[PDB]
RNA sequence: AUACAGUGAAACUGCGAAUGCUCAUUAAAUCAGUUAUCGUUUAUUUGAUAGUCAUGGUAUAACUGUGGUAAUUCUAGAGCUAAAAUCUCGACCCUUUGGAAGAGAUGUAUUUAUUAGAUCAAUGUCUUCGGACUCUUUGAUGAAUAACUUUUCGAAUCGCAUGGCCUUGUGCUGGCGAUGGUUCAUUCAAAUUUCUGCCCUAUCAACUUUCGAUGGUAGGAUAGUGGCCUACCAUGGUUUCAACGGGUAACGGGGAAUAAGGGUUCGAUUCCGGAGAGGGAGCCUGAGAAACG
């Protein structure tokens, strides 16, 4: 099976050691829950004790906010852009912690201005909000980061990024471009 | 640091029934002269003469044994393998050390008594202002 | 490194797993060599 | 093994409980409960081996399931629950109570108690922290949680709480210059004032204690029991004061 | 129609711009029907976690759809209310119904139009017979079963209590988020015969400790210019019971400093109308009550009330000896007073002042 | 089949809910007394 | 350069608005030992980015505290100390040379060199052959 | 007893059933000791702990009966049982027990983002002796929001009060004993983990990257850290203080074990360590199994 023991690495000295036992139960490692995109699969599992631990397979929405100024919803992704891990990663788009993902702007940009009042691009020093920002308003396409393991939780939690974090998300996919 | 501050149950625990020597024993009984307790005769004598008179220990066995049920109120029974060992190991130094009623195994043994004495033994006189302290 | 470098090396387990086979050919070779030169190249 | 154990032999046992050792081959192995089982006394060893008030084992469950001890206020049917140090069992049929302390040789002890002085018991406050709905709870060394104690009562303390209601009353911190009660380590059983403490973070926060016969010793401050200020104990101690001969 | 499938069918298909939309022709058509089983979902209680996380997901779904469209939901909503006695009359209602069903049903309209207003803060409309009929409506007959009913019926008491309240409440934020969208000057004359009728009589020590509705409705009114109206519909009773809770020294700095601020407002924004020598009047009372306060009676609003005399005595239309006794003495007490955490352009503007 | 048993259980329970809420509330309000003697002193 | 890895590296859970300007541009989050180790300026000002800083990062020192000297400085933010003590040889009662050639992890905020008495306390296991970090230096 | 209450087979359901013999030999491995768990899990123990329909639907087993097949402990189909109080001020008295008009608020569980873990009394200084100061001390105070989700919930369950009131309805009301449930503590355990210790041999000087060897960063995985695993990388670590390697008869050793109440060192107990339960491979519950009936 599948075990995250001790029992095979080698010896700080460098050199195998003996076989000591067979291997247990609680040293144990599940299957990687390569989630994927689509329609919301959730699958229970059993562990030790009577704890439950979630692993959804798929999923189109995950709940999101900005810190900018403390809000958060329920929105529908889009899209895997980045993630610094694995190419293929991103490129299968299996959505994973710390994953960088285009996501909608309908809602938050319904949100936005009917709070405001004021149409984005095209409360006044509220309204003055980041200039990509509303770029990515007018583009309709948000940049979000998974911040959330989604084979343990069963939930997908993302932040849309912000400055310095954007500037070098940017910086990244511009030198990836 | 670093240290444990457990409880020293084997040193709470007693040791004086192993260290005792029983000549020097016998010494300071008749020096501190307090009579005896002795029992008689038909107290002594084992089973129809069959075995020896009883030693001087297994009298004080069989007291403590009693004592067992005396306070305790209960007694022991026919367990199988520990007292059929300790029963013909305890016949069978009867029959090779004790002749009426006292025992010279303790003589034919191996066990020293200056590895109870030690001049002065523990906490012993290692240097000269000890023995002036001593002394006065 | 952990499987990036190509260690050729042979295997013991899949030494005779599918060694040897009949060689299944529907073709005899020879104008198929001609045809695969007298292919889009050509 | 596959878990827990279930079975014990005689040899095994705990040093102050103070047993023979053939009485059976197994020993009475103490439920699981409000004291450890490493430093408690099951309630068949004190009614078999030491009172003598029961003799065999049937008949002890026949005394406590005829539902006449009482520990800690409340009944027990139970026959292994875990009494502990410094605790109470009383019996209403001969009226009498008993506090359970520590002795010099590490052994248990029995002391004969009258009403009042056992209608209270005291703690040793563990800790106290911050619950739900933000409020305080303290908790003891024997599983006593309390809702809203004293703000001044902080870790290593000790509180009496009266047991007719299961409510503190009193509290006493420790600070240098105090009643100490040994309970572990090494030096259980010599009972003086302290003389202070040294710190080590990461480690360890060492007592010297000075007994009556104006000796010092250290000890950890795990082991450490507080009962008030000299000459004035909140307990009636046995003769002794912690004295060896 | 299902509940485990609600929430995430409605993000499946109803969601716009997305996958799976409705055609406008045909949406048109199924509007009704979308009314229907929303209002059903909020009509259940949230008495339960998933029963909040429904009625959350109920009026976060909504403003999504058109303006006509949630006009007719409001419409609907009127509509299992009513306004026909009330507003075939002035004021009068003749069948004395104000059973505990109807002031429920009153209840519940306020707790949607509170959470519609929520949703929808800076953007959603007000139609006229729509909002303004049911709400003087379920706040007059609020305001009756608290005047004709007494301590007997505590059940009737306290929930016309939490109705009066909501609808007050409702009504000051419907103020503050539709501003100036609509002309507002239909029925100016009965919802301030409504706004003077129950209140305002005893409005002095009925509100000091806490800051409310209503007070924050005359913050609003008093701020805002085109309330000018109101002010000069007025024979400023409302501002006399403000001139009242700024004189009484048990009334919160929260409701102190908004007070002051809209006073400043109507002093620094000018209207060529009439009433403004009444305004300027209560500006002197004020300058009168103001006297004893500041001192004996927070940073902020001593340096906003600071900046709102800064501006009173530069523009200066109060120069009388009475009014310049009273600033001299303002201004001794104020340079008396600490002023160790103000700043320095700040103590300049005081020095402008002097 | 309903039963003044089964309404007496009933509301025998309801009952100790409420008065054992009614003691929770209490002994909040003491030691908010307390507290508040302990801060003043 | 500081943010040269894949990802962006910063310290978690911390948040700095741009909304309200500041002074230094990330309020940068850092707790204190106790155990009668001081706070270093150097990590209260230190823009590195160690999850694995006893100071900085999210880790505990809760127990064992030695020190060593350190023989090699050639890895990435982590050392190997070797201490030599003294050793007991009861059956000849004679003593002898021991060394340990124990790793530790260190901070950037501590400059370390060769002929170091690094005084360090162990922590949670940090890697596979680590559970030691630095708190205190004395360069020779 | 015209609902039953005694008793009780068949069965539902709760919990235990995780405390069996045979075969293989490891020198920081094991074992003993000592940590740590501001890094985890826990059925059970005890201790606290949740104001947020005079009662809703089911089904079975058994039974009845009919059958099949050489045949199972095989099998068929048919009939069956809304509300609700509480906290915030305060308008008055009436001076006692204060009572209080009218003005505001009211779950846990999941997941994530945000937010949360400088002053004062005098007795002090000064004092003009009245007082100013907290400057200098004696003493005091601290240092939820936004949402997210298969809803978790906030008992449709057993033993006894018989009163009080009049609305005599058999109406209200109520007290003293069991089974469960929310969380936290505690208990029994468990997991890793610090460090301390065990033979002969250089006729063993090399060893590790040839499963990552050493470390970083990120993620998955796990109850939980950690190259445990994968990407992305850096190119390391151990070593004559002999690493490493070899043999060890390692039925070995552990003051592990009671000891030898006087055998010369000897008894008795305990830990061996692992694996197996036709043989490789895979899966399943339970708090705890990689259960091997």
């Amino acid at each position: 099976g599948i075990s995250r023991d001790s029992r095979h690495k080698r010896s700080a000295t460098g050199a195998k050691r003996a076989q000591f036992r067979k291997k247990r139960k609680f040293e144990l490692g599940r299957q990687p829950a390569n989630t994927k995109i689509g329609a919301k699969r959730i699958h229970s599992v059993r562990t030790r004790g009577g704890n439950k631990k979630y692993r959804a397979l798929r999923i189109e929405t995950g709940n999101f906010s900005w810190a900018s100024e403390g809000i958060s919803k329920k929105t529908r992704i889009a899209g895997v852009v980045y993630h610094p891990s694995n190419n293929e990663l991103v490129r299968t788009n299996t959505l994973t912690k710390a994953a960088i993902v285009q996501i909608d702007a309908t809602p938050f940009r319904q949100w936005f201005e009917a709070h405001y009042g004021q149409t984005l691009g095209k409360r006044a020093a509220s309204a003055k909000i980041e200039s990509s920002v509303e770029s990515q308003f007018s583009a309709g396409r948000l940049y979000a980061c998974i911040s959330s393991r989604p084979g343990q939780s069963g939930r997908c939690d993302g932040y849309i990024l912000e400055g310095e974090e954007l500037a070098f998300y940017l910086r990244r996919l511009t030198a990836k471009k | 640091t670093h240290f444990e501050d457990r409880f020293d149950a084997r040193e709470h625990k007693d040791r004086s029934n192993k260290s005792r020597m029983q000549a020097m024993e016998e010494y300071i009984r008749e020096s501190s002269d307090q009579p005896d307790w002795s029992a008689s005769i038909g107290a002594d004598i084992v089973n129809h003469g069959r075995g020896g008179i009883k030693s001087l220990r297994d009298t004080e066995k069989e007291r403590r044994v009693t004592s067992f049920e005396e306070d305790n109120f209960t007694r022991l029974n026919i367990t199988n393998k520990a007292e059929k060992r300790k029963q013909k190991q305890r016949e069978r130094n009867a029959r090779m050390n004790v002749i009426g009623g006292e025992d010279f195994g303790i003589f034919s043994s191996k066990r020293k008594l200056e590895d109870s004495t030690s001049r002065r033994g523990a906490k012993k006189t290692r240097s000269a202002w000890d023995r002036a302290q001593r002394r006065l | 490194s952990k499987g990036r470098k190509l260690n050729y090396s042979v295997q013991d387990p899949i030494a005779n797993y599918e060694a040897p086979i009949t060689s299944g050919y529907k073709w005899s070779d020879d104008q198929i060599d001609e045809f695969f030169a007298g292919l889009l190249g050509q | 093994a596959r878990g827990p154990k279930k079975h014990l032999k005689r040899l095994a046992a705990p040093h102050h409980w103070l047993l023979d050792k053939l009485s059976g081959c197994y020993a009475p192995r103490p439920s699981a409960g409000p004291h450890k089982l490493r430093e408690s006394l099951p309630l068949i060893v004190f009614l078999r081996n030491r009172l003598k008030y029961a003799l065999n084992g049937r008949e002890v469950k026949a005394i406590l399931m005829q539902r006449h001890v009482k520990v800690d206020g409340k009944v027990r049917t139970d026959t292994t629950y875990p009494a502990g140090f410094m605790d109470v069992i009383t019996l209403d049929a001969t009226n009498e109570n008993f506090r359970l302390v520590y002795d010099v040789k590490g052994r248990f002890a029995v002391h004969r108690i009258t009403d009042e002085e056992a209608s209270y018991k005291l703690g040793k406050v563990k800790k106290v922290q911050l619950g739900k709905k933000g409020v305080p709870y303290v908790v003891t060394h024997d599983g006593r949680t309390i809702r809203y104690p004293d703000p001044n009562i902080k870790v290593n303390d000790t509180v009496k709480i009266d047991l007719a209601s299961g409510k503190i009353t009193d509290f006493i911190k420790f600070d240098a210059g105090k009643l100490v009660y040994v309970t572990g380590g090494r030096n259980l059983g010599r009972i003086g004032t302290i003389v202070h403490k040294e710190r080590h973070d990461g480690g360890f926060d060492l007592v010297h204690i000075k007994d009556s016969l104006d000796n010092t010793f250290v000890t950890r401050l795990n082991n450490v029991f507080v009962i008030g200020e000299q000459g004035k104990p909140y307990i009636s101690l046995p003769k002794g004061k912690g004295i060896k001969l | 129609l299902d509940d485990t499938l609600f929430k995430d069918e409605i993000t499946t298909f109803l969601t716009e711009n997305g996958s799976q939309s409705i055609k406008a022709e045909d949406e048109k058509v199924v509007m009704p029907y979308v009314l229907r089983i929303f209002f059903g979902r909020a009509q259940v209680p949230p008495t339960s976690g998933q029963k909040r996380s429904r009625k959350i997901a109920v009026i976060s779904v909504l403003p999504n759809f058109k303006k006509p469209y949630i006009n007719d939901f409001l419409s609907l909503a009127s509509e299992r209310l009513d306004y026909n006695y009330f507003f075939g009359n002035s004021h009068q209602i003749n069948s004395s119904k104000a059973t505990l069903k109807t002031i429920r049903r009153m209840t519940g309209f306020v707790n949607i139009v509170n959470s519609t207003l929520s949703v929808l803060r800076t953007n959603f409309p007000l139609h006229t017979n729509s909002v303004l009929q049911p709400l003087i409506y379920s706040i007059a007959m609020a305001y009756y079963v608290l005047d004709t009913e007494s301590t007997e019926e505590v059940h009737l008491r306290k929930m016309a209590s939490n109705l009066r309240q909501q609808g007050l409440k409702c009504l000051s934020s419907v103020f503050e988020f539709v501003g100036n969208t609509f002309d507002w000057s239909t029925s100016m004359e009965d919802i301030y015969a409504v706004v003077v009728k129950p209140r305002i009589s005893h409005f002095s020590d009925e509100n000091l400790q806490q800051p409310s509705s209503l007070l924050r409705l005359f913050l609003y009114w008093a701020h805002n210019p085109s309330l000018y109206q109101f002010l000069y519909y007025d024979e400023f009773a409302t501002a006399t019971a403000l001139m009242d809770t700024i004189s009484n020294q048990h009334v919160k700095e929260a409701v102190i400093g908004p007070i002051i601020e809209a006073a400043d407002s109507i002093i620094r924004n000018p209207v060529n109308d009439d009433h403004y020598v009444d305004l300027v009047t209560l500006i002197c009372t004020s300058c009168l009550k103001i006297l004893p306060s500041l001192y004996v009676k927070d940073s902020n609003s001593i340096s906003t009330f600071l900046n709102l005399l800064v501006s009173i005595t530069e523009m200066g239309f109060i120069q009388d000896d009475h009014v310049r006794s009273r600033l001299i003495s303002s201004l001794i007490s104020i340079l008396k007073g600490k002023l160790k955490k103000l700043q320095e352009n700040d103590t300049q503007k005081i020095l402008k002042i002097l | 089949l309903v039963t003044p048993q089964r309404l007496q259980r009933k509301r025998h329970q309801r009952a100790l809910k409420v008065r054992n809420a009614q003691a929770q509330r209490e002994a909040a309000a003491e030691y908010a007394q307390l507290l508040a003697k302990r801060l003043s002193e | 350069t500081v943010q040269s890895e894949r990802a962006f590296q910063k310290q978690p859970h911390i948040f700095n608005n741009p909304k309200v300007k500041t002074s230094k541009r990330t309020k940068r989050w850092y707790k204190n030992a106790g155990l009668g180790f001081k706070t270093p300026k150097t990590a209260i000002e230190g823009s590195y980015i160690d999850k694995k800083c006893p100071f900085t990062g999210l880790v505990s020192i809760r127990g064992k505290i030695l020190t060593g000297t350190v023989v090699s400085t050639k890895m990435h933010r982590t050392i190997v100390i070797r201490r030599a003590y003294l050793h007991y040889i009861p059956k000849y009662n004679r003593y002898e040379k021991r060394h340990k050639n124990v790793p530790v992890h260190v901070s950037p905020a501590f400059r370390v060199q060769v002929g170091d008495i690094v005084t360090v306390g162990q922590c949670r296991p940090i890697s596979k052959t680590v559970r030691f970090n630095v708190v205190k230096v004395s360069a020779a």
